[PDB]
C-alpha cells in the first residue's frame, strides 16, 4: 500500500526508460492481420484482412517457432511486415458460439432427473475426475454422448448442469445456421470449431441439431445438394481425429440417428446413449419439492396431493405450471397460492401440448 | 540471463533485416 | 463511527477478559449514555437466536459489549460455538477481543464445547484448562491431546511437555 | 465581420476525403485501440494524445 | 527441534563468530540454529546473532554470510510480537529485493495468524524475488480469499523467459502439485526440457518428481507420461531420471505434503523447513554448494492419516468406511474419510477417537 508507492515510482521509470527505446525501434501505427503461412526462410506469406498478399520478410520479435499458422499478427504498411505477435482470443475464430465458462445451470437447480443424472456422470465427469477406472482395466471411455428429447428441459439441462460440474467451457455451436447457402462455407466453419477446442480445453462440445448439414442423401444429382453432404463429411473426419481420455467430450443434440453416418457415430467412441423421458414419482416429487421452497403459499398445497393427478410430465412443465399459477393470484392480488391454483394451471399447459389425442382404453 | 539475451538478438536483427527490405521495396512491391 | 475507530487507534494491545469491559476502559473512548442505547440493541439480537448474521454486524459496529450482554441466559453451547469461529473468520482484521471479553462470562458456568473452539487455534492457556476440567476420562483427553499436539510448538518442548504430558 | 467569417468556416470544413466508421474490440493501455472498421481492415491505431 | 538446548548454541555460536564459510564452516550454522529455536522466546540466540550481523565480525564481505545472519533471526522469533523489533533492525540493515518480501512475513510471524489484504497486494506488485512468489504459499492460507488464485498465477510465472523465473518456481510446485494439479506448468515443462541446455534439463526433470513424489495414476497423468518417456540417453539423463523416480514414489508412493491441516492450525516448523531447504537445495541449479543439503526437504514431509479408534482410545479394532481398499482397521493407510459416527470431542477429519451409539452398539 504504502509500501508499493515508494518502491513503485524508481522501479516505474527505470521501465518507461527502456519501454520507449523499445517503442520507437518497432513503429506504429499498424495493421492487424493474420498469417497465412510460416516460411523457415524468415519469411512469411500473410493473409491482410483488406484483401491482398504480399509476401514480406519477418522483423525479428519472434522466431518462426514461437509463431504458428493462422497466428495473429501486427502488420506494418511497408508491404506488411511482422513486427509483432498478437493474441487469437480476440480477432475472430468462430462459427456461432455461445461461450458459458462454467455455466449457471446445476443439476440442483432442475430438480430429480435422477436416473438421467446418472447416465452423464458415469461418461462425461468420470473419466475427466477419473481416468483411473478406465486405464486399470484397460478399456477406452465414451468420449461422446447423444442427448435425445426436446430442449429447455432434456438436452440442454443436462449438458449446461454437467460442464458446471466440471469446470469446462461450454460450447454451443447451431448446426443448421452454418446451413449456409453456398458451396463450400460449411467446411471452414467445422475447422475453427475443432481448432478452437484444441487450443482451449478442457471443453464440453454441444453441437446443437444437425439435421441440415447433418443429412448424407443417397445421391447428389437429381435435387441432390452437394454441399450439405460435404461439410458433414468434415465434421465427421476432425471428429474421428479427435480422441481424449478428458480433455474433450462430446454432447449431441439430434433426433434421427439414421440421417448420420455410422462413422459419426464410430462404435468406440460414443457408446452412450442417453434419453430424456418424462420423470418418476419419487424424482417429480423433489422437481415439485424445490419449485416451492421458493414459493409463498397455503398449507392445504401437498406435494403429495399434486403428484397423483400427474400422469407423467415433464419437468419443463412443472416449471411453467409454478408461473402461470402466481398470475392468478397476483391477478387476485395476493401472494398465498392454493392447491387449486397449481391445478388449475398444471391442466391448462397439459392440455395446450396435447393437442393429437387417441383413445388407449377402449 | 536469457531475458537480456534474447531482446538484443531481436532489435540487432530487426534493424538490419528493416534496412534489407525496405531496399528491395524501392520499385513498389 | 466513534467506536470503530478508537479501538483502532490506540498502541497498546486490545482483548481483556474482564468484568469491566465497556470499550471505555480505563481511558474514555466513548460515552456512558451511548452504551447504554447500545446495551438495548443487545437482547433483540439475544432474543433472536440468529447468532451468524448477529456476530458479522457485531464486527461491522466493532464494539465487545455486545458478545458477552448477548450471552446471560440461554443455550450456552451451540451457539458459543458459531461465535467462536465467526469473529476470527469474517473480517480481514483478526479479531479476537470479542470471544476472550465473552468468554469471562463463559468460564463461571464453564462449557466444554466452546473452550475446544478457543483452545485450538489460539492456543491460550486458560482454553485448554477449561476443555481439561470439563473431561474426566482418559479416553476424551486423549483426543483432545491429539488435535492440541498438531500445534507443535507451543506444544513440544520441556517447561511445558512432560510437565503436561 | 461575422458573417464573413462563418462562410469562410464552413467552406473549410466541407473539405475533408471522409472519415471512416469503425468499433473499437478492445483497449490497450499503451494508448493504443485495436478497432474494426467497418469497410477496411483491423488495425490497431495509435488514440489521440488528448483523449 | 522439540529438545532445544543452550549448551550447543554456546559451543557454536563463537565458531560462527569465526566466520568464513570453506573453513570452520559455522557461517551455515545459522540455518540449523534458527530451526531448532523456532517459534518461541528466547533473547540471548537473537541479541548474540544480532551484535555479530551488526559488528561485521571476522571475514564479513561474503554475501553467503550477510544471508545467513538475515534469516536466521527471522526464523527462529515466530509469533513473538515486540520482541521481534531487534531482528526487524537487522534485516532491514541490508536492502535487497528478497527483503521487500521479507518485512510482510515477518509481520505474519510475529502479530500472529494473516488475513488482511495488504500484505497479498504488497507482494502482488513485486510480481507482476524468489522469497517473493515462494511468499504467497505463505500467505494465503490466512487469507479466506487468497488460495485458489496462486495456483493460476504461478503456473504464468514458470512460463517467463528469464533463467531465475524458471529456477525459483518449480521447487514450489513440487511442494503444492502432490494435492493441487495444474494442467499448464507439466505441459510447458516437456518441452523446456530440452530447450537450449543442460542444466535446464536436469532441474526440469528433478522439478517432474517433487510434483509426483507421492501421488501416482490417474490425474497427474500428463505429467507422469513425460517422466516414464525418459530414463537414458546419456549418462546424465540416466542418473537424473533414477534420481526422479524416488523422488515420484517418495515413502512408497503414499507420502502428502500439507503447509495446513484439518485441525484448523498452522506450523511454524513447516514454514521454516521449506526456507531452509531454499538456501540449500541448489546442487543441480544456480546458487550451487553440495549435494547433501536434498535431505532437509524431509522434514515437510507427512504420512497421509485419518486414524480411527473405538472407546479405548489406543489402538483397538475398529471400521471406517472403504478407501478405494476396504473399511479399514486402524492406522491403515487412507485420509479424509467422514463418518456417521460421534466422537467423544468432535467429529472433523485426523486422529480420532470414536464411540459406536448403544443401538448398533459395536468395536466399529
Amino acid at each position: 500500500f504504502v509500501s508499493n508507492s515508494e518502491i513503485l515510482k524508481p522501479f516505474e521509470k527505470k521501465q518507461e526508460e527502456e519501454k520507449k527505446q523499445l517503442e520507437e525501434i518497432r513503429g506504429n501505427p499498424l495493421s492487424i492481420g493474420t498469417l497465412e503461412e510460416i516460411i523457415d526462410d524468415d519469411h512469411a506469406i500473410v493473409t491482410s484482412p483488406t484483401m491482398p498478399d504480399y509476401y514480406v520478410s519477418i522483423l525479428s520479435f519472434v522466431d518462426k517457432e514461437l509463431l504458428e499458422p493462422g497466428c495473429s499478427v501486427l502488420l506494418h504498411h511497408k508491404t506488411m511486415s511482422i513486427v509483432g505477435v498478437l493474441q487469437d482470443d480476440a480477432d475472430p475464430m468462430v462459427s456461432v458460439m455461445k461461450m458459458d465458462k462454467s455455466p449457471t445451470e446445476s443439476y440442483s437447480d432442475i430438480g430429480g432427473l435422477e436416473s438421467q443424472i446418472q447416465e452423464i456422470k458415469e461418461s462425461v465427469e468420470l473419466p475427466l475426475t477419473h481416468p483411473e477406472l478406465y486405464e486399470e482395466m484397460g478399456i477406452k471411455p465414451p468420449k461422446g454422448v447423444i442427448l435425445y428429447g426436446a430442449p429447455g428441459t432434456g438436452k440442454t439441462l443436462l449438458a449446461k448442469a454437467v460442464a458446471n460440474q466440471t469446470s469446462a467451457t461450454f460450447l454451443r455451436i447451431v448446426g443448421s445456421e452454418l446451413i449456409q447457402k453456398y458451396l463450400g462455407d460449411g467446411p471452414r466453419l467445422c475447422r475453427q470449431i475443432f481448432k478452437v477446442a484444441g487450443e482451449n480445453a478442457p471443453s464440453i462440445v454441444f453441437i446443437d441439431e444437425i439435421d441440415a448439414i447433418g443429412t448424407k442423401r443417397y445421391d447428389s444429382n437429381s435435387g441432390g445438394e452437394r454441399e450439405i453432404q460435404r461439410t458433414m463429411l468434415e465434421l465427421l473426419n476432425q471428429l474421428d481425429g479427435f480422441d481424449d481420455r478428458g480433455d474433450v467430450k462430446v454432447i449431441m443434440a439430434t433426433n434421427k440417428i439414421e440421417t448420420l453416418d455410422p462413422a459419426l457415430i464410430r462404435p468406440g467412441r460414443i457408446d452412450r446413449k442417453i434419453l430424456f423421458e418424462n420423470p418418476d414419482l419419487s424424482t417429480k416429487k423433489k422437481i415439485l419439492g424445490i419449485h416451492t421452497s421458493k414459493m409463498n403459499l397455503s398449507e392445504d398445497v401437498n406435494l403429495e396431493t399434486l403428484v397423483t393427478t400427474k400422469d407423467d410430465l415433464s419437468g419443463a412443465d412443472i416449471q411453467a405450471m409454478c408461473t402461470e399459477a402466481g398470475l392468478l393470484a397476483l391477478r387476485e392480488r395476493r401472494m398465498q397460492v392454493t392447491a387449486e391454483d397449481f391445478k388449475q394451471a398444471k391442466e391448462r399447459v397439459m392440455k395446450n401440448k396435447v393437442e393429437e389425442n387417441l383413445e388407449g382404453l377402449y | 540471463l536469457k531475458q537480456t539475451e534474447n531482446d538484443l538478438k531481436d532489435i540487432e536483427a530487426r534493424i538490419k533485416e528493416k534496412a534489407g527490405v525496405k531496399e528491395s521495396d524501392t520499385g513498389l512491391a | 463511527d466513534q467506536v470503530e475507530k478508537d479501538a483502532e487507534d490506540e498502541t497498546s494491545s486490545d482483548g481483556s477478559k474482564s468484568d469491566g469491559s465497556a470499550a471505555t476502559s480505563g481511558f474514555e473512548f466513548s460515552k456512558e449514555d451511548t452504551l447504554r442505547l447500545c446495551l438495548d440493541i443487545v437482547p433483540y439480537f439475544l432474543k433472536h437466536n440468529g447468532e451468524e448474521d448477529a456476530v458479522d454486524l457485531l464486527l461491522e459496529i466493532e464494539s465487545i459489549d455486545k458478545l458477552p450482554q448477548f450471552v446471560d441466559e440461554n443455550t450456552f453451547q451451540r451457539v458459543c460455538q458459531y461465535m467462536v469461529a465467526c469473529v476470527p473468520l469474517l473480517p480481514p482484521p483478526e479479531d479476537v477481543a470479542f470471544l476472550k471479553t465473552a468468554y469471562s462470562i463463559y468460564l463461571s458456568q464453564n462449557e466444554l464445547t466452546d473452550a475446544i473452539a478457543l483452545a485450538v487455534r489460539l492456543g491460550e492457556e486458560d482454553m485448554i484448562r477449561s476443555v481439561f476440567d470439563a473431561t474426566s476420562d482418559p479416553v476424551m483427553h486423549k483426543q483432545l491431546a491429539y488435535i492440541l499436539a498438531a500445534q507443535k510448538t507451543s506444544f513440544e518442548y520441556e517447561g511445558v511437555q512432560d510437565i503436561i504430558g | 465581420n461575422d458573417k464573413v467569417r462563418f462562410i469562410k468556416d464552413e467552406l473549410r470544413l466541407l473539405q475533408e476525403p471522409g472519415s471512416y466508421v469503425g468499433e473499437v474490440i478492445k483497449i490497450v493501455s499503451d494508448k493504443k485501440v485495436l478497432v474494426k472498421v467497418q469497410p477496411e481492415g483491423k488495425y490497431i491505431v495509435d488514440v489521440a494524445k488528448d483523449i | 527441534a522439540g529438545s532445544k538446548n543452550d549448551e550447543v548454541l554456546g559451543l557454536l555460536l563463537p565458531i560462527a563468530a569465526s566466520t568464513d564459510l570453506p573453513i570452520e564452516t559455522a557461517a551455515m550454522a545459522s540455518l540449523a540454529l534458527a530451526h531448532v529455536f523456532v517459534g518461541t522466546c528466547n533473547g540471548d540466540i537473537t541479541t548474540s546473532i544480532m551484535d555479530n550481523f551488526l559488528e561485521r565480525t571476522a571475514i564479513e564481505l561474503k554475501t553467503d554470510w550477510v544471508r545467513f545472519l538475515a534469516l536466521a533471526l527471522g526464523i527462529l522469533y515466530m509469533g513473538q510480537g515486540e520482541q521481534v523489533d531487534d531482528v526487524l533492525e537487522t534485516i532491514s540493515a541490508i536492502e535487497h529485493p528478497m527483503t521487500s518480501a521479507i518485512e510482510v512475513l515477518v509481520g505474519s510471524c510475529a502479530y500472529t495468524g494473516t488475513g488482511d489484504v495488504l500484505l497479498i497486494q504488497d507482494l502482488l506488485h513485486r510480481l507482476t524475488l524468489a522469497y517473493a512468489v515462494l511468499g504467497i504459499a505463505l500467505i494465503a492460507l490466512g487469507e479466506d480469499i487468497g488460495k485458489e488464485m496462486s495456483l493460476r498465477h504461478f503456473g504464468h510465472l514458470m512460463h517467463y523467459g528469464n533463467e531465475h523465473i524458471r529456477r525459483m518456481v518449480p521447487l514450489a510446485m513440487g511442494i503444492v502439485s502432490v494435492s493441487d494439479p495444474q494442467m499448464k506448468v507439466f505441459d510447458t515443462l516437456t518441452r523446456f526440457s530440452h530447450d537450449a541446455d543442460l542444466e535446464v534439463s536436469m532441474n526440469s526433470i528433478f522439478a517432474m518428481g517433487l510434483c509426483g513424489a507421492g501421488t501416482n495414476n490417474a490425474r497427474l497423468a500428463q505429467l507422469l507420461r513425460q517422466l516414464a518417456s525418459y530414463y537414458s540417453r546419456e549418462q546424465d539423463a540416466l542418473f537424473i531420471t533414477r534420481l526422479a523416480q524416488g523422488l515420484l514414489h517418495l515413502g512408497k508412493g503414499t507420502m502428502t505434503m500439507d503447509v495446513f491441516n484439518d485441525a484448523h492450525v498452522l506450523n511454524k516448523v513447516t514454514l521454516a523447513s521449506i526456507l531452509t531447504t531454499a538456501v540449500g537445495l541448489v546442487s543441480p541449479s544456480f546458487m550451487l554448494k553440495h549435494h547433501q543439503l536434498f535431505y532437509m526437504l524431509n522434514a515437510g514431509i507427512r504420512p497421509k492419516f485419518i486414524l480411527a479408534l473405538n472407546d479405548e482410545g489406543e489402538p483397538i479394532k475398529v471400521n471406517v468406511r472403504v478407501g478405494q481398499p476396504v473399511l479399514l482397521n486402524h492406522g491403515e493407510r487412507a485420509e479424509l474419510e467422514t463418518d456417521e459416527y460421534i466422537s467423544y470431542t468432535s467429529h472433523i477429519e485426523g486422529v480420532v477417537i470414536l464411540k459406536k451409539n448403544p443401538d448398533y452398539r459395536e468395536e466399529e
